[PDB]
């Protein structure tokens, strides 16, 4: 057998609250600076579908 | 004629911007950045390019 290099991100990264942005207020990327996770255009729909106007909010 | 030796802006501009371009970078080099943990625990970051 062979041991594969740490070719994994593994690095989770949580986000209670931390660094944001001057022009938007929304937290920016990071992982090592506790960057918030992106709610992209796709997931926007998902929620829309179910019918959960709040979870969206 | 007081228009035969009147400059044209296109060229006066190119001298005016020059200096100005400096007294803005240089002056921005003798400035600190005060962090304002905007009433939350967050952090008012001081950029202008979150390229996600």
């Amino acid at each position: 057998y062979q041991r594969l290099r740490h070719m994994v991100n593994d690095k989770f990264q949580v986000r209670s609250t931390g660094p944001v942005n001057s022009l938007t207020m929304q937290p920016v990327k990071g992982r090592k600076r506790h960057g918030g996770i992106r709610v992209g255009e796709m997931e926007r729909d998902a929620l829309i579908g179910h019918g959960t106007s709040f979870l969206l909010q | 004629s007081q228009a035969e030796s009147l400059p044209i802006v296109s060229n006066k501009k190119i001298v005016f911007d020059d200096e100005v371009s400096i007294e803005n970078k240089e002056s921005h080099k003798e400035l600190d950045l005060p962090e304002v943990k905007e009433d939350n625990g967050s952090e008012i970051v001081y950029e202008e390019n979150t390229s996600e």
